[PDB]
């Protein structure tokens, strides 16, 4: 259809109008395939019979277009690159340095030809047909997940808006300027002391394990702490204002203004030092020093408040009591980054030695710190391998920020670092290996516990197949204690495979892997929806991943053919998916989530409907 | 370039 | 030996002197054994005549005893009640009347005869031999066990010297009766609010879980409360008789003293009804509701102590914070007891049925809770049956004060009474099951953890052997992911069985089920030691018990005969133990000690000298 | 007694 359309106005162009750049003209572009088409037909007769030959046959096209880039590995990657309409899901460029060098390495000792190249390219299953061939805000569903951080703020802005009236209601005799001051003090008495208690990361730890992460936001602490940040360097500014306006309206000693005058440049150093270009900059031993600072505007601050002690002694209590809890070698391991994987869109693939008695359940993440990085840094990641996994512990490190970037890209210059981890955080996950039938539904980026929970899940699967010694009667054993799953569906819904290319290949893995055993029953079906390419032609470049990962582990099309035609577009259709997972009749069905929560609505609705037992998942 | 010498480096691998 | 020195004491004392009366007299003895071997003699020539076939063959013995008894269920259990020598450990009054009723059964349909009873008997493995025939404070080590206690109470005693003696210098002025009322005050300050924290049972399962539990004793925290307890009695008795002798010698309005008549009284009633007369009596709610009176103690005081908030803030916040942090269904589950067994020797076996998501590592106690005993009353117990049973869940509650004995007593004048248990509390002991040789080293009565851990490791050890369907070629996996050991000793080390019968009969049922097994070979070693039968020849209560469990499983004398010589009386030989743990090749030896200080450091010592790696685990 | 009742019932079982 398109080809006709572009012959169509091509037609009408060239009655419009042959010189090279009146082609160009026409075919509305700078363009080397345009050039090279231009030197190899050197008039409406030639132009006519160029695109007949060119429009009226895939592999004729690819060989034109061969010989407009003929002037082998940069441009055989040229090549793919006009074979690709990179619209909405994109294929890396780190897998396409892959594809391309699988093409030329497999065809030939130097340049390659195109006449071997095509068998090489039919030769490979699924790089034909994934292969484009052609010549060129306000929903009830957002108020519905932010409800609980809007009630965050509004609880915070109430209780300002309390403090400030109770202190400018009481001290309203004195006139117009010690009631602001009054109303910032008051203010700020809460502001500071409470502004420590968001980073209790040894107390967040604990209360994200219980049922109140799903009531109120506890991921969003930081940047509720740099929220409080900026409303106290705002209220100190009206507050200084004030007492130096108040002080000009007495024009026409004490230890309370000095510490004042000290606290204002103390507050100024915390919130220049601690913007975003200082840790964007590499560094992140500065932004830790000029914040330790705070201990400062603590103490100052007790000289300054008279009754300021009291709000920072609650939290300034709980505060140093935490920091003090955690001392050198609480829960940490100075573990060898044994070796690190680049993988494709800019995500750090760490394996790191496991410690002998370093048990954990899957979905469970770690606090990681690697002192060349960022010395006083602990990210929190997830453990993406399945605790069945003894030698190491992988983790997926996606470039979200600034020491994950910094992570990344001083891997990507250059693999022993020195790393200490913090232990095994997590919710149980018992309700998922205790059940039948489960259907892990996940949406968005937080799917890495799910890496974990799927490897686990296909360990202990394959840990049941047990293989005679003497006569090779390989039978299936029941339930052994820790698993009784007779099927496990997962369906992952997300905008895109933006950084979980490792996850594609992950499911891609799995699917191989039981494949070859789903003849007789299959127990993992890996779903995959993707929300933004409009139609199955656009998710093309997911197919050529797939046939990509075939050829690491030389297999048959039919290993995958199962989940390709699980790898939809667009969003499910609930109501289908959901009856198909009736229609299976492997127990009572159990379905795990774990994304926003209008869509943990929407499938408890449809799942309290059909008779599953829906649950939520906070990992 | 970069990936020509990549290319040379794994044909001579 | 015995038999000569009474035939000689006999004939010495004949020539002294016959009578029944002389006889007896002769005896040292009422003898219902003398008074029928009078009756079947009736001389100098009689008594040495008799004396003679009853010297110079032990069923010829029985036999004698039979005749003598003969004048037949009640009568046969005297006869065996006459042989045995009960000196150091005993045969319980259970097993007796099962061992009666085992022999009489078999032997016959009224009354049995000696001579089919002597082959019933001589059917009987291990009866014969252990049926004895005849006619008729100040060490290092106490120091070294109770030094903890013992800085616990001069670390109390040394504030309580401290809060006195600077009371009474302060309050130096005011004359012979304010100092010691400012004394006794300034000490029941911190005496009430303290004696709140010894009841924070929120938080001592989380301080016992901790290493905290081996430095300071975390069991005596309601004998500790019971000491606070007295002590307040005292200083507040004094603290009254110092203000009204000090009110006499004023005599030569307030809300002070009003309020202090209300605390004498609240006092003495807390003090009358807290005694053990009334829980050893069946009230169990009377004990309960009046102590329910630290309220309004705790009430008055506020507005008597001008100062005391301060004190019975932290730790009344604390308090009420845990009774409120435990609420209806915290942990609750109110299961049913399925069956009771009353073992011997007064210990009850709870079979509870098992909540469904009621998942507990090996060693994990409970608190049990029984609305018939006791309403409000919740004793901890360890779960004593394997994890790897998934129906029910057992306990092993030895009567060892009030509520047991009623649990006991009222089961035994009698099976689906109402308990809310809560929760699994415990160490975490996968160092066990993942360790080479393991040595489980348990003495006292502190070995209910053990139970529940041999049969686990039994369990997990029985799991991986694998038995092909086809051509029965059953083979042994090795380790699981879950195990790791390919030996384990266990030695008990107690005064006697005296509670424990059910122990020995559950490692004579361990050593049953892997022994016929032990042929190529063994993997776990029960030893037993009893440290208060001087000789062999004392410990045949236990070869009773394990010829009469032999019975129950229908097997060979050989499935114990490993258990009999390893079944030793008095204490071990360290030297030798710990060598010939040595001598065997299975993996590096790792000693877990659950027992007294002492005997830890013992351990401690002859270990590092072998190169084992000692532990000490504390459930 | 309690006991002669256990061997009656025994024998009865
Ligand atoms: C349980 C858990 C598991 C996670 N697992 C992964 C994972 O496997 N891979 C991955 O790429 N990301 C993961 N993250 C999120 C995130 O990328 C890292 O946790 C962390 O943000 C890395 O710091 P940064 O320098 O990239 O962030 P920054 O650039 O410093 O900040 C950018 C964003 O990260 C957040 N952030 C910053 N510092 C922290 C911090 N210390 N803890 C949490 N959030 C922070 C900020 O709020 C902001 O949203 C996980 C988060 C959580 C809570
Ligand atoms: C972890 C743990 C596991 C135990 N497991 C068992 C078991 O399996 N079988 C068994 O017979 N005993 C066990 N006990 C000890 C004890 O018999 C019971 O825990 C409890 O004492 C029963 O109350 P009681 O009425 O018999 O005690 P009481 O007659 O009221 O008191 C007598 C003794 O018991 C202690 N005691 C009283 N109340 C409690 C209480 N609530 N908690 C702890 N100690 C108390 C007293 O300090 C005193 O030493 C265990 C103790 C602990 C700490
Ligand atoms: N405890 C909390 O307060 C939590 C809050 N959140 C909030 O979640 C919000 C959303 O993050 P995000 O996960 O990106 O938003 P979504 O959950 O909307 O995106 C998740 C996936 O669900 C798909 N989806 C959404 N609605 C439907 C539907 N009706 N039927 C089928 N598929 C659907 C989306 O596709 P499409 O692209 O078509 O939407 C997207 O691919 C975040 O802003 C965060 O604040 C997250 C976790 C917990
Ligand atoms: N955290 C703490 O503070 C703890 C304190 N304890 C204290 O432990 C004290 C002792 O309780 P108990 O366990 O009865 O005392 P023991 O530990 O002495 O009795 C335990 C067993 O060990 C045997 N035994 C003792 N010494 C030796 C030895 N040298 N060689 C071989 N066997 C030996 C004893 O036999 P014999 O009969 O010959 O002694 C007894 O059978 C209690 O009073 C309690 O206070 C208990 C646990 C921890
Ligand atoms: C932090 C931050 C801050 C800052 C910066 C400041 C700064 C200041 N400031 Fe201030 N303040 C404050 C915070 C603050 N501040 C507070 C919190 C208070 C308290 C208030 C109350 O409490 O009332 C005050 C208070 C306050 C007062 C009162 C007095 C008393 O003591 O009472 C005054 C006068 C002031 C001044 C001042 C000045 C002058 C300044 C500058 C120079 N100061
Ligand atoms: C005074 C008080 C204060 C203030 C004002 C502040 C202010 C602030 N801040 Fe802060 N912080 C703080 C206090 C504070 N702060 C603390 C305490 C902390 C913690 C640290 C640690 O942990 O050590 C922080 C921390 C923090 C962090 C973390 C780091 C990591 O990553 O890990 C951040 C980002 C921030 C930011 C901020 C901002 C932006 C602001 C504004 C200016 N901080
Ligand atoms: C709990 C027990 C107790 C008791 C029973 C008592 C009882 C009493 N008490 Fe007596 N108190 C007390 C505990 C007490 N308490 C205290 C704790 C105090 C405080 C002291 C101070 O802090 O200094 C007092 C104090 C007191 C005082 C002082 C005053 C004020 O406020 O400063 C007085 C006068 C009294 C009296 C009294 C009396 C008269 C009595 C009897 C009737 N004291
Ligand atoms: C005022 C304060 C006080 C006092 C004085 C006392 C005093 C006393 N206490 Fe008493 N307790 C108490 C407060 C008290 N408390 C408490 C709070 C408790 C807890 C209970 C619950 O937990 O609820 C007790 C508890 C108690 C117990 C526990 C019960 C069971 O077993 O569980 C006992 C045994 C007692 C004893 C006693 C005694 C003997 C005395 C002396 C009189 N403690
Ligand atoms: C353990 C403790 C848990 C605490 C939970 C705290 C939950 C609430 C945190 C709120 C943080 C926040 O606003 O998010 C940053 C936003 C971007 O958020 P998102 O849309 O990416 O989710 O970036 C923004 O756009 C911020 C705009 C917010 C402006 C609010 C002004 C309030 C003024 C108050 C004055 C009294
Ligand atoms: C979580 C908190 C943990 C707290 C740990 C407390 C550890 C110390 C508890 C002391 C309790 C105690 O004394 O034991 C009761 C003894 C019998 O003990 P045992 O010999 O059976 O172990 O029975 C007695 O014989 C008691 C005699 C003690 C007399 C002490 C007098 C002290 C007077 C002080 C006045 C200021
Ligand atoms: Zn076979």
């Amino acid at each position: 259809e398109e080809d006709a359309r572009w012959l169509r106005w091509v037609t009408q162009q060239f009655k419009t109008i042959i010189s090279l750049q009146e082609f160009k003209a026409a075919l509305h572009v700078e363009s080397f395939f345009a050039e090279r088409f231009f030197a190899l037909f050197d008039t409406l007769q030639e132009l006519q019979e160029a695109l007949t030959l060119l429009i009226h046959s895939p592999m004729d096209k690819l060989k034109f277009l061969f010989q407009v880039y003929d002037i082998d590995p940069d441009e055989l990657r040229t090549v793919l690159q006009s074979c690709l309409r990179e619209s909405a899901i994109s294929l890396p460029d780190e897998k396409l340095d892959q594809l391309t060098l699988a093409l030329f390495e497999s065809a030939d000792n130097g340049a390659i030809t195109f006449e071997e190249l095509r068998d090489e390219l039919q030769r490979f299953p699924g790089v034909m047909e994934n292969l484009t061939i052609s010549a060129a805000q306000l929903t009830r569903a957002y108020w519905h997940n932010h409800r609980s951080q809007l009630f965050c703020l509004a609880t915070y802005a109430g209780l300002h808006v309390l403090l400030f009236g109770l202190a400018a209601s009481a001290h309203r005799d004195l006139g117009a300027s010690v009631m602001v001051a009054k109303g910032c003090g008051q203010c700020l008495n809460f502001d500071c002391s409470f502004i420590a208690v968001l980073m209790l990361r040894r107390c967040l730890t604990w209360l994200r394990a219980t049922w109140l992460a799903q009531v109120l936001p506890l991921d969003q602490n930081i940047q509720f702490h740099q929220l409080m940040g900026y409303v106290v360097v705002g209220l100190s500014l009206v507050h200084t204002v004030a007492h130096t306006v108040n002080f000009v309206l007495q024009a026409q000693h004490g230890s309370a203004s000095p510490t004042g005058v000290a606290l204002l440049l103390l507050l100024l150093l915390m919130f220049i030092c601690s913007s975003s270009c200082i840790r964007r900059s590499g560094h992140f031993e500065v932004f830790y020093w000029t914040h330790l600072s705070y201990l400062l505007v603590w103490l100052l601050l007790i000289f300054h408040g008279p009754n300021f002690w009291k709000w920072l002694l609650v939290p300034g209590i709980l505060f140093f009591l935490e920091k003090a809890i955690g001392l050198a070698v609480s829960r940490m391991a100075a573990v060898c980054i044994m070796e690190v994987n680049l993988l494709p869109s800019k995500v750090t693939h760490l394996l790191i030695k496991r410690p002998p008695f370093f048990h954990y359940r899957p979905g469970d993440y770690l606090y990681l710190n690697i002192p060349t990085i960022a010395r006083y840094e602990w990210h929190p990641f997830t453990i993406s391998s399945a605790p069945e996994q003894k030698d190491t512990i992988w983790l997926h490190i996606r470039s979200q920020g600034q020491w994950t970037n910094r992570l990344y890209e001083s891997f990507k210059a250059s693999c022993n670092i020195k790393c200490y981890i913090d232990g095994p955080y997590g919710t149980p996950t018992r309700r998922i290996f205790a059940s039948e039938h489960a259907v892990l539904i996940g949406a968005g980026i937080g799917i890495t516990p799910f890496a974990s929970i799927l490897q686990s899940i296909m360990y202990r699967h394959q840990k049941r197949k047990h293989t005679c010694p003497s006569c090779q009667h390989s039978w299936i054993e029941g339930v052994q204690d820790n698993m009784k799953l007779h099927k496990v569906d997962f369906i992952w819904i997300n905008r895109d495979q933006r950084s979980f290319e490792w996850f594609v290949s992950l499911l891609t893995k799995l699917e191989m892997d039981q494949a070859e055993e789903a003849q007789y029953g299959r127990f993992l079906e890996l779903h995959m929806y993707m929300t933004s390419a409009l139609g199955k032609n656009d998710m093309k470049a997911i197919g050529l991943q797939m046939a990509l990962d075939l050829l690491a582990n030389k297999e048959k099309k039919d290993s995958i053919t199962g989940l390709q035609t699980r790898t939809q577009p667009g969003r499910p259709d609930w109501s289908k998916v959901f009856q198909k997972v009736a229609a299976e009749k492997k127990g009572k069905v159990q379905v795990f989530f774990c994304g926003s929560p209008a869509l943990a609505k929407v499938l408890k609705g449809h799942c309290e409907k059909f008779g599953f037992r829906f649950f939520q998942e906070n990992f | 370039a970069a990936a020509a010498a990549a290319a040379a480096a794994a044909a001579a691998a």
